[PDB]
RNA sequence: AGAGACCGAUAGCGCACAAGUAGAGUGAUCGAAAGAUGAAAAGCACUUUGAAAAGAGGGUUAAAUAGCACGUGAAAUUGUUGAAAGGGAAGCGCUUGUGACCAGACUUGCGCCCGGCGGAUCAUCCGGUGUUCUCACCGGUGCACUCCGCCGGGCUCAGGCCA
RNA sequence: CCGGGACCGAGGACCGCGCUCUGCAAGGAUGCUGGCGUAAUGGUCACCAGCGACCCGUCUUGAAACACGGACCAAGGAGUCAAGGUUUUGCGCGAGUGUUUGGGUGUAAAACCCGCACGCGUAAUGAAAGUGAACGUAGGUGAGAGCUUCGGCGCAUCAUCGA
RNA sequence: AGACUAAUCGAACCAUCUAGUAGCUGGUUACCGCCGAAGUUUCCCUCAGGAUAGCAGUGUCGACCUUCAGUUUUAUGAGGU
RNA sequence: GUCCCACCCAUACCCCGCCCUCAGGGUAGAAACGAUGCCCUGAGGAGUAGGCGGCCGUGGAGGUCAGUGACGAAGCCUAGG
């Protein structure tokens, strides 16, 4: 809103806080990134180390969709599973009955193992895994099988 | 009467009239900060007007106070003149300057029941 | 002249909270004579945490609460001038009790779940007015993304400012040996 | 025309001062301090059969 | 409960339909509100107990808030009216507002108001003649 | 065709009006200013002075200082009247003085004795309601060494300005 | 230890230090008296008088400047809006969050309701192929508010050695 | 003769792009309160301008920790005016 | 030229009153309070560029004041407050 803006506070006094000998010109500097290699040198390169140049290789025609692997940790790996029955699980209600998560249903296409796992079996399948999920899933007491 | 007070001080009695306000007629005599690089008002030279200082700010315990004592409240009719029932030692009625006569006549009526002083009840 | 090197100096502190809620106000006035009439410190405490901003009260966690109710904190009243949150990553919730600014849905139906306690600050200043058998908890302050950015210079390995991740955004020239120097 | 004249709120704050105005509506010092007269209200949350 | 006086005073605080604020003060025209101020003290209407006091045909009429019918505002005041005897009505007021703990701290001020309301029910004297002293040389021409 | 947290005659389209008009330019083009008497013209008959324009009377109207130079009618600038100052500027600040003109304050209010007048509650008790459940109200009683009000006298207290 | 003079009287039941202790000059002025009760005090305006007082704005090291703009007055007249970003306030929900592209509905541009996807966040790193986060009660040391059964438990955060 | 081409000529007039750009000149509108500078460092086709650090304000937070200091004393180094 | 005595006055110093700012305290088995209030105490006050806070004023919108008004709204003038 206007009315509380600096500008109404400026009102009565000339040069509205933009100085007397400097003027508020109109562009000093210049437009924009002008005088990157330049003038204004000392900044970008105080901030934004690295601005000019090229680094990597191109690739034409990129499509996103080939590089979809979402990924969720063990330590949420239970998470996935319905609140009363995990809770069922984990207070030890089954002990003859293991759950199945469909990793790729969930929306996730990797396993990674972030965090711990209870000592319950559990079948993961996910079109990755990671060789500390599958080692803690594998100490867990359930497998991970690869679905595509 | 009025409530006991202490004795009221002003500190000052004139208007701090603008600067130059004497001199030109485009220029109210409202009061104006000088805010010019070179102006003798705003630099504070010997003999020149006065600029306004929160130092001439009015006793606390008698701001506001006309001097009979009374703070001024601006009543519109008979309800809001009945406000002051409690106040007719500390506060005195101000008829509104839009009040039509009878209604005027009312409210100095119920002011005199009620004790109340009122600023402008001549007429 | 005087000749000091301060004067009309402010304090740099709140001295009440700017925001508008009329129960904090409330419990503002409640902490406030708390602290004038009592010796505790924790009282104190409160008050000072009750003016503050949201970035000056970051959420604490159902595992932070886990964390510090172990090594003979089991039996002590959680006091957390902030909004208590759940963990996933916890499994298991031990029986707490717990006074809190506000709850999470989550966090509370958990904590009742798990057989202990929730309270306002309000009802702890009525259990426990001088806060005896208390654990005062303060979430991560500089746990955010904008502290990432704070301080940013040559070789601090601060976060740039960058609108995306990539090879092409700055990676190159003040960042490798091979485009000239690093950093 | 392109200020931008509407303005985006959050529907659970919405919610939130819609249950708030809700309960303030029950409360009958609320209902003489908004100006409504209600010296012959027979009670605050006032409830009328619907069948009439 | 998410309703008590204070949270009542904490939301008509800063504005409610009975202020009427200007410079040199701000009052209440609230009828349960002895003084007219605004304050915690006299804001009758947030308060459980409270007490107004208005002029009636002869003598002065009283009401006061009545806690178990705070709901139900068409039997929510319980009134009586003092036509009496000024002493009287002021020591009826008096007990009305101390003697069970019922705003004892409002004893001053609705023994005030009751003798204000009566005092003004008196009969009023004719003022006096207004002289004058730059007028009258030129009105006595 | 319907609307607006828009503008309100220097604004809003250049144009609220005989406006893309009047006018300028060879031409392409450029391009204004300009709304409001009153409810109703009832838009001033008639007399008089004047060559006339008009004036003075008179009339209409709620109103003519609303009279087609028309609602209100600011300032710059001007005329008359009244007061004042002025030996090569004036204005202005602090402070008195003179002259002119004024706003307030006050002219009472509290109590206590002694008389007069009037009234009917003044305590207490009984009943009925209300309510904060002990505090009141309403009826009945009271019935004059009570209570209330108004006059007259005396005394007390306070209350304006300068000392 | 005695005089002579000036300016001032803030506060408003008691409370305290005390003294020369029926009281007091001891945590801030009372007592007595007079004149007037009105333009008398007081305010405003005009003028004379004493002293003081360069023309404003601006650029500038420096302006009263022989620096520039300003004959006067009225009205107009200059840090806005949008998108994106950031930090800090206030809110709601919170490992989630965001109804309003759209649909349903309506007292019809409002309000109300709905969900699939999607954005941001929840995982980083490398040019990339790719790989992808617990030895410890999620570690040890020194501090550290606050609690403590008084033995230590130790938030945030800082420094440090590790994983 | 850079003369003339409708009072216009070292490139006419009209409209539009166009509110062209300006590190340059001018201006930039109520009051009070508190705090309060710089003309110096480094880089820039930089020298009437910028960025950078410094000086300044505001908002906080931390146990405001028993520490801090344009100072003296004591003990102990350096210097080449 | 040197020495001595008394005296004159700055917005400086000292004492007192008042304004504001800053700081430190008190105030609920509430006879209670614009608790954003009140009460007590101490210190301080220059300011361009500039920053921040609080307030005054204008056109319009929602609510409210059972607001004002042809028995005179708004506007305008005013050596009247
Ligand atoms: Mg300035
Ligand atoms: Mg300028
Ligand atoms: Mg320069
Ligand atoms: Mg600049
Ligand atoms: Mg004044
Ligand atoms: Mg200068
Ligand atoms: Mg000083
Ligand atoms: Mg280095
Ligand atoms: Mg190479
Ligand atoms: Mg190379
Ligand atoms: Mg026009
Ligand atoms: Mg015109
Ligand atoms: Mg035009
Ligand atoms: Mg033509
Ligand atoms: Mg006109
Ligand atoms: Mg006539
Ligand atoms: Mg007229
Ligand atoms: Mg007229
Ligand atoms: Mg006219
Ligand atoms: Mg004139
Ligand atoms: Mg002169
Ligand atoms: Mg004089
Ligand atoms: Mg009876
Ligand atoms: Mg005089
Ligand atoms: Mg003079
Ligand atoms: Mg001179
Ligand atoms: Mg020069
Ligand atoms: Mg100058
Ligand atoms: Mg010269
Ligand atoms: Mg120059
Ligand atoms: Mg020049
Ligand atoms: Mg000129
Ligand atoms: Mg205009
Ligand atoms: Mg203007
Ligand atoms: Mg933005
Ligand atoms: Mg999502
Ligand atoms: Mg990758
Ligand atoms: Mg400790
Ligand atoms: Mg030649
Ligand atoms: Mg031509
Ligand atoms: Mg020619
Ligand atoms: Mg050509
Ligand atoms: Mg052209
Ligand atoms: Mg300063
Ligand atoms: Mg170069
Ligand atoms: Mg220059
Ligand atoms: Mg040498
Ligand atoms: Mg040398
Ligand atoms: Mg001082
Ligand atoms: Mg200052
Ligand atoms: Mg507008
Ligand atoms: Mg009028």
């Amino acid at each position: 809103p206007t009315r509380f803006s600096k500008t109404r506070k400026h009102r009565g006094h000339v040069s509205a806080g933009k100085g007397r000998v400097g003027k508020h010109r109109k562009h000093p500097g210049g437009r924009g990134m002008a005088g990157g290699q330049h003038h204004h040198r000392t900044n970008l390169d105080k901030y934004h180390p690295g601005y000019f140049g090229k680094v990597g290789m191109r690739h034409f025609h990129l499509l996103r969709n080939h590089y979809w692997r979402p990924s969720i940790n063990i330590d949420k790996l239970w998470s996935l599973v319905p609140s009363d029955v995990r809770e069922q699980y984990l207070s030890g209600q089954k002990k003859d009955t293991a759950p199945v998560i469909d990793l790729l249903s969930h929306g996730y296409a990797k396993l990674l193992g972030k965090g711990r796992l209870p000592e319950i079996p559990v079948v993961v399948r996910a079109r990755y895994v990671s060789a500390e999920a599958e080692r803690k899933v594998k100490e867990a007491g359930g497998v991970v099988e690869l679905v595509a | 009467a009025a409530k006991k007070h202490v004795p009221i001080v002003k500190k000052r009695t004139k208007r701090f009239m603008r600067h130059q306000s004497d001199r030109f007629k485009c220029l109210d005599s409202a009061w104006r900060k000088p805010k010019g690089i070179d102006n003798r008002v705003r630099r504070r030279f010997k003999g020149n007007l006065a600029m306004p200082s929160i130092g001439y700010g009015s006793n606390k315990k008698t701001k506001h106070m006309m001097p009979s004592g009374h703070k001024a409240f601006l009543v519109h009719n008979v309800k809001d003149v009945e406000l002051l029932l409690m106040h007719n030692r500390t506060y005195a009625a101000e008829i509104a300057h839009n009040v039509s006569s009878r209604k005027r006549i009312d409210i100095i009526t119920r002011a005199k029941q009620l004790g109340v002083k009122v600023t402008n009840a001549k007429a | 002249g005087i000749d000091l090197r301060w004067k009309h100096v402010r304090s740099s502190h709140r001295k009440a909270p700017k925001s508008d809620n009329v129960y904090l106000k409330l419990l503002v006035k409640l902490y406030r004579f708390l602290a004038r009439r009592t010796e505790a410190p924790f009282n104190k405490v409160v008050l000072r945490r009750l003016f503050m901003s949201r970035i000056n009260r970051p959420p604490v966690s159902l595992s932070r609460i886990a964390r510090n109710l172990k090594n003979g904190n089991e039996k002590k009243t959680v006091v957390v001038v902030a909004t208590v949150t759940d963990d996933n990553r916890l499994l298991q919730v031990p029986k707490m009790e717990v006074a809190a600014l506000r709850f999470t849905a989550k966090a509370r139906a958990r904590i009742e779940a798990a057989g202990g306690r929730t309270l306002t600050l309000d009802q702890l200043a009525l259990e426990k007015p001088t806060g005896a058998n208390t654990l005062l908890l303060r979430g991560p302050k500089n746990a955010r993304e904008a502290v990432k950015h704070f301080g940013f210079g040559p070789h601090k390995h601060k976060k740039p400012y960058v609108r995306s991740k990539g090879r092409k955004f700055e990676r190159a020239r003040g960042r490798r040996r091979s485009r000239g120097f690093k950093v | 025309i392109w200020r931008k004249w509407h303005v985006k709120i959050n529907q659970g704050q919405k919610r939130f001062a819609t249950a708030s105005a809700l309960a303030a509506s029950a409360v009958a010092p609320l209902l003489m301090a908004r100006g409504h007269q209600v010296s012959t209200v027979p009670e605050v949350p006032l409830v009328v059969d619907s069948a009439a | 409960s998410n309703v008590s006086a204070d949270l009542i005073w904490e939301v008509s605080r800063n504005y409610n339909s009975f202020l009427v604020k200007q410079r040199t003060g701000t009052f209440s025209r609230d009828a349960l509100n002895l003084t007219n101020q605004h304050s915690r003290k006299h804001a009758g209407f947030v308060n459980d107990k409270a007490l107004g006091i208005v002029p009636a045909e002869k003598g002065v009429k009283v009401i006061a808030k009545k806690v178990k019918a705070a709901n139900k505002p068409a039997s929510s005041l319980y009134t009586v009216t003092y036509k009496s005897t000024a002493r009287k009505a002021y020591k009826a007021i008096a007990s009305q507002a101390a003697k069970h703990g019922y705003r004892a701290d409002l004893r001053q001020a609705a023994v005030a108001r009751a003798s204000a309301i009566l005092r003004s029910q008196r009969p009023v004297k004719p003022e006096p003649p207004k002289k004058l002293r730059g007028a009258a040389a030129r009105r006595a021409a």
